[PDB]
């Protein structure tokens, strides 16, 4: 599954 | 930084002329991702050329199998031609079935 | 250890010709199970092994809605990078992450992974301790400075260490027949003359999985690492791998020359030679 991502 | 792609032009099991087998042009160490790639079929692209989906290695350069199939014969000569901003002109690699 | 589950992230801006794509591949070793394309007609998460068309329709949707997501975060975070570095709005960048986590023969963690890569070189990774940041430079600094902030390690850390190694512990049982099973390589040495004076032994590998391997020649036990011609491990496409390793040798001397193979799917490791 995939993971959330945070703004660089 | 910029990056030129490897390339290797082979056959998926053995070359046995007249069975039918699968023509692969692996590239790869290429950065960025813009490239394009044509098998060739004593020099005329073939047009049933697919690829694997975009990914990379650890060290972040991409890389991308096309491959078609494809029976060899003693005859037909066959090549990978791949163009990258990192070069001038296309680089032809052609199939040799001993590689 | 003996598993590892990874997501290939790679946005691209290219200004005049859209929004920046975004693709994301997702693989349990060598074997890709699925790929996300913002330039698909109608992107959404699909499979590309077997073994995870089983799962639900809620499967697809949600992890749809995270690549759909991450499709607007990368965009973001490009958009900031090109400001860090007080770049063009005319030139065309590149955003890389890998995220997963590894797991050891009984799927406990062995360790997790989340970093990035700005037009292929680093930027900012999390480091071991699934706590803190390493930041390549001052740019990656100021990423370092928000995730410090929002408390973004600790997000990145329960994914790695819970949901990471659960959905890779569900993949692994359901895609046990390939997944779990290694094929080794079926190994020969062909010899070609080049000249009256030498002649080329190439050591062959094929048909194996996964795609870590080691080839190497000897010459009377001597590693021949210098004078050996290695190529890069290539995909046969049948999610095998194929490789060799050549050695130019004198004449009359192919006897004193050894092919050494190791791989996974082998009891013992291999010792060839050119049998004329």
């Amino acid at each position: 599954g995939g993971k959330k991502k945070y703004r660089l | 930084i910029q990056r030129t792609p490897k390339i290797q032009v082979y056959s998926r099991h053995p070359a046995e002329n007249g069975k039918s087998n699968f023509l692969n042009c692996y590239v790869s160490g290429f950065h960025p991702s813009d490239i394009e790639v044509d098998l060739l079929k004593n020099g005329e692209r073939i047009e049933k050329v697919e690829h694997s989906d975009l990914s990379f290695s650890k060290d972040w350069s991409f890389y991308l199998l096309y491959y078609t199939e494809f029976t060899p014969t003693e005859k037909d000569e066959y090549a990978c031609r791949v163009n990258h901003v990192t070069l001038s002109q296309p680089k032809i690699v052609k199939w040799d079935r001993d590689m | 250890g003996s598993h590892s589950m990874r997501y290939f992230d790679t946005a691209m801006s290219r200004p005049g010709r859209g929004e920046p794509r975004f693709i994301s591949v997702g693989y349990v070793d060598d074997t890709q199970f699925v790929r996300f394309d913002s330039d698909a007609a109608s992107p959404r998460e699909e499979p590309r092994a077997p073994w995870i068309e089983q799962e639900g329709p809620e499967y697809w949707d949600r992890n749809t809605q995270i690549f759909k997501t991450n499709t607007q975060t990368d965009r973001e975070s490009l958009r900031n990078l090109r400001g860090y570095y007080n770049q063009s709005e005319a030139g065309s960048h590149t955003l890389q992450s890998m995220y997963g986590c590894d797991v050891g023969p009984d799927g406990r963690l062995l360790r997790g992974h989340n970093q990035y890569a700005y037009d292929g070189k680093d930027y900012i990774a999390l480091n071991e301790d699934l706590r803190s940041w390493t930041a390549a430079d001052t740019a990656a600094q100021i990423t370092q400075r928000k995730w410090e902030a929002a408390r973004v390690a600790e997000q990145d850390r329960a994914y790695l260490e819970g949901t990471c190694v659960e959905w890779l512990r569900r993949y692994l049982e359901n895609g046990k027949d390939t997944l779990e099973r290694a094929d080794p390589p079926k190994t020969h040495v062909t010899h070609h003359p080049i000249s009256d004076h030498e002649a080329t032994l190439r050591c062959w590998a094929l048909g194996f999985y996964p795609a870590e391997i080691t080839l190497t020649w000897q010459r009377d036990g001597e590693d021949q690492t210098q004078d050996t011609e290695l190529v890069e491990t290539r995909p046969a496409g049948d999610r095998t791998f194929q490789k060799w390793a050549a050695v130019v040798v004198p004449s009359g001397e192919e006897q004193r020359y050894t092919c050494h193979v190791q791989h996974e799917g082998l009891p013992k490791p291999l010792t060839l030679r050119w049998e004329p």
